[PDB]
RNA sequence: GCGUAAAGGGCUCGCAGGCGGUUUCUUAAGUCUGAUGUGAAAGCCCCCGGCUCAACCGGGGAGGGUCAUUGGAAACUGGGGA
């Protein structure tokens, strides 16, 4: 059950301020902790290993079991290693939910996706890690669509993905293909997931 | 003596292959002959001119490796040990080197090369391996 | 040859900064020794260093060692031409040619050297010695012996791109 | 373009101890030495003429390197009247390989030279001009010829394949070009322009340093 | 791997065994290849579908043998003759 962290110091010492995209601790850019204001140093190969695995895994927030099974399960696909892991670990039902302009928080859109509300493909999708392939109508679950969170997130703007496609009035959605695999260009470098989780 | 002829020729082209000698001798046999036409046709040495005479022998090849240290004979290995024989099926005919070298598997229709033997798609005794 | 000039951006990773002491009259005159290898990020990755009195001094003599030598390492796009077991100095290295997204799976001195010398997918697991200087020595000889396919067709006169796959 | 009849006064060197490398160009052995191969010396002399001229016209200094006794007249007169600044004395340790500390030796030669008319005498007592005049007296007689190389020596015309072995290693250090007349009992593959002839006859030294120094001299002033 | 780290038998003669000069005809015993049988299911891997997804299930494939029976090549080891 991932929903336990603070959500300030986890990004604050996790390596990069996301997400975001301003909630990175701009008041104190150092790492969080009692011995944290001082000079930071680099790690070993396990330093970039833990920063790559904890950094790229903290963007979604799953447990190490499901994230590991997405590591080898992502490596079971075709293409390249870090690209398949990158399109897999971000094409989830909650990343497709909060990436479609659904909710203004990754945990908030997560609980909006597994709260029974955001039912997609015409039916309900009640598991926050139960994704949808390219072409499923990632809907809004119109029996409770008149809400404050959905209307406010429909009022708040954001750069919608070109792998996906939104709907603010028709109450629908879609994912046109796999997302822009190298195109989705955060700081999460997939080589550290090819090294700090490969042994 | 005479443990294996092809290992004597391969040790000849190896030891002369590091000596920087112009020509190299050999014991003239059907393996030195067909291996001379294969290993000469693939472009390692300049020319084999099998100057035969009584009683047996005797091949005489020239090292076709220029100024640059280590020419087209850059390293050879006994891929087949006369004494514990190698084997290779059709799908398991391994191409030695990966992209640079070439192996010579003695196919059932002649002493082929690696890619040509895979072109026939039939393997045999792994005759030698020139990495 | 040829000795490549210091004409690029060097990486300057430190391999390991070992202690050293000459047992002289009075204890042991301790001097730091660090063999830290600088890398160009395209193929000029050379790894030698020296000794000096302070840790930054060993950084200075090591960087002078990186400005000493450089290697080529010809490899077409996340590989080497022929994955040869390259080790000289009683310490082996078994670096094969890997695929595109198979990562730079190497060890301490291999992961430093190839990790700072432009590697994309070259599987490497050693077999032999484990000194640092022996690792950079046999790894440097193995990287400095692996052949390139275009020049391998251009020096052994059969045909360029006649050996493909 | 070597004088073929004039080359018949500089073919001959040590014998009965010649290595396999520098003996491939040997003509034959008739009872005192191996007779060096004449036509190889001619065509190689042409390679030194054209390559030494055209590469010498790129603008870099030529290091007239010489070691042996009676090898200092051909290099001091040849380069000192040629255009290079060489060293015909006992060899300095790491000449090109140091490249800075030899420069600071150039600084001691600089203040020692310019201090002669710099009022160096008549400031301190007689021990100052006496000991210091001994200092340049024992500094200029060893390391003065490097003043004709302020940049690195772009080429090393080394005239001693055995006595100048640390020089051949020094130019082996950089990628510098080192052509030179290496004797019959020498190592062939160490140099890049072999002058396969002897060095025992001093007239062979005048023909070698005259063909080399005259080659770079005549090839260099032809710009105008 | 075996001069000095552990490791050359103190040394020889020899049976069994292991390996063997060059040319040429046959052979298929090995070597290699094609066709059939058989290697049950379930499982591993690939390709889809069903339990809200997943674990799971189901369907569609694959691969697994000094394997038999049988057709070829004779280059190499062997059988036989010169």
């Amino acid at each position: 059950a991932r929903y336990t962290g603070p959500s300030w110091k986890l990004s604050r010492r996790l390596g990069i301020s996301l997400s975001g995209t301003g909630k990175e601790l701009e008041k104190r850019p150092y790492a969080p902790g009692p011995h944290g204001p001082g000079q930071r140093k680099k790690l070993s190969e396990y330093g970039l290993q833990l920063q790559e695995k904890q950094k790229l895994r903290h963007m979604y927030g799953v447990n190490e079991r499901q994230f590991r099974t997405l590591f080898d399960k992502a490596g079971k696909l075709a293409g390249k290693h870090g690209e398949n892991f990158m399109i897999l670990l971000d094409s989830r039902l909650d990343n497709v939910v909060y990436k479609l302009g659904l909710a203004r928080t990754r945990r908030q859109a997560r609980q909006l996706v597994n709260h029974g509300h955001i039912l997609v493909d015409g039916s309900r999708v009640d598991i926050p890690s139960y994704l949808v392939k390219p072409g499923q109508t990632i809907g809004v679950r119109e029996k409770s669509r008149n809400l404050s969170i959905i209307k406010e997130s429909v009022e708040v703007n954001n750069f919608v993905p070109e792998y996906l496609t939104f709907d603010a009035e028709k109450l629908e959605g879609t994912f046109t293909r796999l997302p822009e695999r190298s195109e989705l260009a955060p700081e999460i470098n997939e080589a550290l997931i090819v090294e700090f989780y490969s042994r | 003596v005479m443990t294996d002829p092809i290992a004597d020729m391969l040790t000849r082209i190896r030891n002369a292959n590091m000596v920087r000698h112009e020509k190299l001798e050999i014991p003239a046999s059907k393996l030195k002959r067909e291996i001379a036409e294969i290993l000469k046709r693939e472009g390692f040495i300049r020319d084999v001119e099998f100057v035969e005479d009584s009683k047996q022998g005797i091949i005489r090849v020239f090292l076709k490796y220029g100024q640059n240290n280590e020419r087209v004979i850059t390293g050879l290995k006994r891929i087949s040990k006369p004494g514990l024989r190698v084997y290779a099926k059709s799908n398991e005919v391994p191409r030695v080197l990966n992209g640079l070298g070439i192996a010579i598997i003695s196919t059932s229709q002649g002493v082929l090369t690696d890619k040509e033997a895979r072109a026939k798609q039939a393997g045999g005794e792994v005759l030698a391996y020139v990495w | 040859r040829r000795i490549d000039p210091s004409k690029l951006e060097l990486e300057e990773r430190l391999v390991t900064v070992n202690r050293v002491a000459k047992v002289v009259k009075g204890g042991r005159r301790f001097r730091f020794a660090a063999l830290v290898v600088v890398g160009d990020k395209n193929g000029h990755v050379g790894f030698g260093t020296g000794k000096a009195q302070e840790v930054p001094e060993a950084i200075r003599k090591a960087v002078e060692d990186a400005k000493k030598n450089l290697i080529e390492v010809p490899m077409v796009g996340t590989t080497i031409p022929h994955e040869i077991i390259g080790r000289f100095g009683a310490g082996n290295i078994l670096l094969k040619p890997a695929s595109e997204g198979t990562g730079v799976i190497a060890g301490g001195p291999v992961r430093a050297v190839l990790e700072l010398a432009g590697v994309a997918d070259i599987l490497s697991k050693s077999l032999g010695s484990n000194t640092p200087i022996n690792m950079i020595r046999a790894t440097l000889q193995g990287l400095s012996e692996l052949k390139r396919a275009e020049d391998v067709a251009k020096l052994r006169g059969k045909s360029v791109e006649e050996l493909l796959g | 373009m070597k004088q073929l009849l004039e080359a018949g006064v500089h073919f001959g060197h040590q014998t009965r101890r010649w290595n396999p490398k520098m003996k491939r160009y040997i003509f034959t052995e008739r009872n005192g030495i191996y007779i060096i191969d004449l036509q190889k010396t001619v065509k190689k002399v042409e390679e030194a003429y054209n390559f030494t001229k055209n590469l010498a016209a790129e603008g870099g200094k030529i290091l007239f390197v010489g070691t042996k006794k009676q090898a200092q007249d051909s290099v001091k007169e040849e380069a000192q009247r040629s255009g290079m600044y060489y060293v015909n004395q006992r060899w300095l340790g790491g000449t090109l390989t140091n490249f800075e500390t030899i420069q600071k030796r150039i600084k001691r030669l600089k203040d020692i030279e310019k201090m002669q008319e710099n009022g160096t005498f008549d400031v301190l007592p007689k021990k100052e001009v006496v000991q210091l005049k001994k200092e340049l007296e024992r500094l200029e007689k060893f390391l003065g010829g490097i003043k004709d190389m302020k940049d690195l020596p772009d080429a090393l015309f080394i005239i001693d394949p055995r006595k100048e072995r640390i020089a051949v290693a020094e130019a082996r250090k950089l990628n510098i070009p080192i052509i030179g007349i290496v004797d019959t009992n020498c190592d062939p593959d160490e140099i890049d322009v072999v002058i396969p002839a002897n060095d025992d006859a001093i007239r062979a030294v005048k023909l070698l340093t005259s063909k080399m120094a005259d080659a770079i001299l005549e090839a260099k002033q032809g710009e105008e």
